[PDB]
């Protein structure tokens, strides 16, 4: 006899307040009590249950399923209400590692570790609260009262302990074999190391014995499983990563579902493959939430399967991390509010891809969203990496110093260069900061009825011209930027503007270079033509001169 | 004599579980000096591994000190903070100590020598839970849970109240000129002393407090890292609420005046008594904007009884130790940053300005960060109590740089101005 060591249990307790629960026990069939008696006979052999009295009044409904057609049964054990009762854990799971991040390994083994699964223990004063029943033949004798001694395989907290159980057993074999990784998911486990077979499978070896010593049964036979791996959604070889294939289904009366997430298809995939579009797809689901509807698929979401399938004709793959050659992360603009993404340390071989799509708002520029697509790739390189890549970006050093210094908020991008791929990112217009001298002064007004929907917009200058235009169905700021609008249209390639409106200002000091409303964007492209614009603000109703409330309040 | 043996009850109230906060990204330099700290405070006992049976999870990380390359352990208590109890004892956030902020001098002594020696109460250990995570998540994060009074803890400076009051009994009784205050992990000293005679007074109770804890026989050793031995000099002698100014000109443009005016009209909302009547009169009519127009001698009039108005401070202007402080901050380039601090909108307690090019001018969110530490810092001599800031800067922005250049052992809370205030250049 070599003596094994104790796998401690965990204080597990139940939500405050509350307590176990007594579900009714379902009638049975004969042939599904035989079959759970002899099931919960074997696992009471091996210690996995044990027998109980009336002392417990803790019941769970279990019941009995066929194996696909076969002479063996199915134990199955409804814990839906003990998970609604038993306290929450501290579940890691949460973040799942991203091949992009891995480093290359010479060799990767998969181990098995599915007795330690049943060695680990359940904490005794909890194990209570884990009784089921089997009615016996014919209700003519009391039925068989169980309880589980381990983690058991449908508990909301089996997979939180044996996850940290095996953790704490992993840890000093790790710790005096810096040389290799080890890693742990569901009933795997993963050892990598750049080692040859010889000393790897060795190691192997090694780990088994490690588990040997708290009583853990190893596979050790060759595993009917090689690389490549399939985990997560991922083909992992110990050199290579992609993820598995992606085809793009083929139908002509698209629904609600085989466009629109659900989880796949192509952002799921977006982390691997460059100059991916969704938006025209995703415009599918705006102002719908239907149940089944054969959505029509507009000319523009089509030209966008139309790339993706041509993307997805030559498959790439993903190349693991070498902490040693630097990061960079490149990017381009594909219009649309839409961004695409390449990380990678040495060219075309793009660790992972992306994309970045702009916020809900109602104006925005360029310049800014580049900005966000910065920060997101960089929070994310955090996370996978460790470190922020170095950025190659679209937009020119003069164009990035212009835009910040002069920005009303605080902005910054990480260390980054430029990279000379059109579209390049730039600043349509800017305002001046002093009146122009020799420009004509535009004084600008617009005003709406709150009832008739009715209002003018116009102006009056120093050189006499004049104009007021009346509008049906408009509101307060409506009138003021057509006022504002009108003033661009007339005026020369110089131009002071004169406007109380708060709202137009604030819009146009934003600096948008695209917008939702088409008068904003016809501002835009006024100013676009103009040399210099100056556009003053004065408060309302003072009096204050050129500013005549007289000519659209009529 | 001594009898330290007992923990400190502490609770948290019903309805509110412990915190529950993700935590976020780390680099990995900052992750390995994590590593090494919580090696040692585990290997001082200051912290303890647990199991899965801890739900509860409170955001980490790693800062620098000013002048400091030594990497230090800060912990974002700001959700277990206000879901902790309001600490009512003793001290609850002692006297209003306004003595503070009329000194000529202040230095500020961090005090995270520290709540170690004392223990926690066993029961609301699991609620001091974190997690020090790994790059891609590649291992389990290693998770803790403090053993004793952790730092940025609200509950721990009003725990250690009875303790440090008795630490600086020979001092406050030598010098009773001297104010001292303490909020967080922080010991604010002021006094109206000659900048060298201030100077001095610091060294000494520095080697006064290196007798209660940090050196000496035991007796009174243990406490948390002695990383006490630098000082910031705050100069609150010198400061108010700025005053409005209004240009001084021979001749005013109908830009001018159209500016003017928009400042005064801003200004009558702070000002009941700012008249812009004959002013806009000038303007009446639609001239050119860089046109001068000669003042009239109705205007001139009007200019001179505002400035008049300006001059004298805002009236019915209180603090309420009830109610929050409420920081704005704007950008005015070159470095330039203006800040009101206010509860009531137009009431300010205090305005001000911040310039200083340190690491700076190519980064805007180092010199935020700064100016916004430099913010609570003020705020925390004059009420005791930290403000919610309104940065000028979008959520994303912020969110992935201020622990980048962030060195106060403390965190105030904060909101994202989205739109850009009218107001800007009328704050310079
Ligand atoms: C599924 C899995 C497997 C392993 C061995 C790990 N741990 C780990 N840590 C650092 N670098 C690498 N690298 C690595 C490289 C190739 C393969 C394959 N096939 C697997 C891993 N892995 C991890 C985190 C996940």
């Amino acid at each position: 006899m070599v003596p094994i060591s104790p796998i401690e249990t965990v204080p597990v307790k139940l939500k405050p307040g509350m307590d176990g629960p007594k579900v009714k026990q379902w009638p049975l069939t004969e042939e599904k009590i035989k079959a759970l008696v002899e099931i919960c006979t074997e696992m009471e052999k091996e210690g996995k249950i044990s027998k109980i009295g009336p002392e417990n009044p803790y019941n769970t409904p279990v019941f009995a399923i066929k194996k696909k057609d076969s002479t063996k049964w199915r134990k199955l054990v409804d814990f839906r209400e003990l998970n609604k009762r038993t306290q929450d854990f501290w579940e890691v799971q949460l973040g799942i590692p991203h091949p992009a991040g891995l480093k290359k390994k010479k060799s990767v083994t998969v181990l098995d570790v599915g007795d330690a699964y049943f060695s680990v223990p359940l904490d005794e004063d909890f194990r209570k609260y884990t009784a089921f029943t089997i009615p016996s033949i014919n209700n003519e004798t009391p039925g068989i009262r169980y309880q589980y001694n381990v983690l058991p395989q449908g508990w909301k907290g089996s997979p939180a302990i044996f996850q940290s159980s095996m953790t704490k057993i992993l840890e000093p074999f790790a710790a005096q074999n810096p040389d290799i990784v080890i890693y742990q998911y569901m009933d795997d486990l993963y050892v990598g190391s750049d080692l040859e077979i010889g000393q790897h499978r060795t190691k192997i070896e090694e780990l088994r014995q490690h588990l040997l010593r708290w009583g853990l049964t190893t596979p050790d036979k060759k595993h009917q499983k090689e690389p490549p791996f399939l985990w997560m959604g991922y083909e992992l070889h110990p050199d290579k990563w992609t993820v598995q294939p992606i085809v793009l289904p083929e139908k002509d009366s698209w629904t609600v579902n085989d466009i629109q997430k659900l989880v796949g298809k192509l952002n799921w995939a977006s982390q691997i493959y460059p100059g991916i579009k969704v938006r025209q797809l995703s415009k599918l689901l705006r102002g719908t939430k239907a149940l089944t509807e054969v959505i029509p698929l507009t000319e523009e979401a089509e030209l966008e399967l139309a790339e993706n399938r041509e993307i997805l004709k030559e498959p790439v793959h993903g190349v693991y991390y070498d902490p040693s050659k630097d990061l960079i992360a490149e990017i381009q603009k594909q219009g649309q509010g839409q961004w695409t993404y390449q990380i990678y340390q040495e060219p075309f071989k793009n660790l992972k891809t992306g994309k970045y799509a702009r916020m809900r708002g109602a104006h925005t520029n360029d310049v800014k969203q580049l900005t966000e697509a910065v920060q997101k790739i960089t929070t994310e390189s955090i996370v996978i990496w460790g470190k922020t890549p170095k950025f190659k970006l679209p937009i020119q050093k003069e164009t990035w110093e212009t835009w910040w210094t002069e920005y009303w908020q605080a902005t910054w991008i990480p260390e980054w260069e430029f990279v000379n791929t059109p579209p390049l990112v730039k600043l349509w217009y800017q305002l001046e900061k002093e009146p122009i001298v020799g420009a004509e002064t535009f004084y600008v007004d617009g005003a709406a009825n709150r009832e008739t929907k009715l209002g003018k917009a116009g102006y009056v200058t120093n050189k006499g011209r004049q104009k007021v235009v009346p509008l049906t169905n408009t509101t307060n700021q409506k009138t003021e930027l057509q006022a504002i609008y009108l003033a661009l249209q007339d005026s020369g390639l110089e131009v002071n503007i004169v406007t109380d409106s708060q709202y137009a200002l604030g819009i146009i000091q934003a600096q948008p270079d695209k917008s939702e409303s088409e008068l904003v964007n016809q501002i835009i492209e006024q100013l676009i033509k103009k040399e210099k614009v100056y556009l003053a603000w004065v408060p309302a109703h003072k009096g204050i001169g050129g500013n005549e409330q007289v000519d659209k309040l009529v | 004599p001594i009898s330290p043996i007992e923990t400190v009850p502490v609770k948290l109230k019903p309805g509110m579980d412990g915190p529950k906060v993700k935590q976020w990204p780390l680099t990995e330099e900052k992750i390995k000096a994590l590593v090494e700290i919580c090696t040692e405070m585990e290997k001082e006992g200051k912290i303890s591994k647990i199991g899965p049976e801890n739900p509860y999870n409170t955001p980490v990380f790693a800062i620098k000190k000013k002048d400091s390359t030594k990497w230090r352990k800060l912990v974002d208590f700001r959700e277990l903070n206000k879901r902790t109890q309001d600490f009512w004892e003793v001290q609850l956030g002692i006297p209003h100590p306004a003595g503070l902020k009329k000194k000529k001098s202040v230095t500020v002594l961090d005090v995270g020598d520290a709540y170690f020696s004392v223990p926690l109460d066993e029961d609301f250990r699991k609620y001091t839970a974190f997690t020090i995570p790994s790059i891609n998540n590649e291992t389990p994060g290693i998770r803790y849970q403090y053993n004793v009074l952790p730092q940025g803890w609200k509950g721990s400076p009003a725990i250690f109240q009875s303790s440090m009051t008795k630490i600086l009994e020979p001092f406050k009784k030598q010098n009773p000129d001297i104010v001292i205050y303490q909020y967080m992990d922080d010991l604010y000293v002021g006094s109206d002393l000659e900048i060298g005679q201030h100077r001095t007074k610091i060294e000494e109770l520095r080697q006064h407090l290196l007798r209660w804890g940090l050196t000496t026989p035991d007796k009174k050793h243990q406490k948390e890292p002695p990383f006490l031995w630098m000082g910031y000099e705050l100069h609150p002698d010198k400061w108010t609420v700025q005053p409005i100014v209004l240009p001084e000109k021979d001749s005013w443009t109908v830009n001018d005046i159209q500016k003017l005016v928009g400042k005064l009209n801003w200004a009558s909302q702070i000002y009941p008594g700012i008249k812009v009547r004959q002013l806009s009169k000038l303007l009446r009519g639609t001239k050119a904007l860089t046109e001068v127009i000669p003042l009239t001698e109705e205007a001139e009039l009007e200019l001179a009884e505002n400035r008049e108005i300006l001059k004298e401070p805002v009236h019915g202007v209180y603090y309420d130790p009830s109610k929050d402080l409420i920081a704005e901050i704007q950008k005015q380039g070159q470095g330039q940053w203006t800040y009101q601090i206010y509860q009531e909108p137009f009431k300010n307690l205090k305005t001000g300005k911040y310039a200083r090019m340190r690491g700076a001018h190519t980064n805007d969110v180092k010199q935020l960060t700064e100016a916004v530490q430099k913010i609570t810092t003020e705020s925390i001599v004059i009420w005791g109590k930290t403000p919610k800031f309104k940065l000028p800067i979008q959520k994303e922005t912020w969110e992935t740089w201020w622990t980048e250049y962030w060195q106060a052992t403390w965190i105030p809370e904060w909101e994202f101005v989205n739109t850009p205030p009218l107001v800007k250049l009328w704050y310079q």
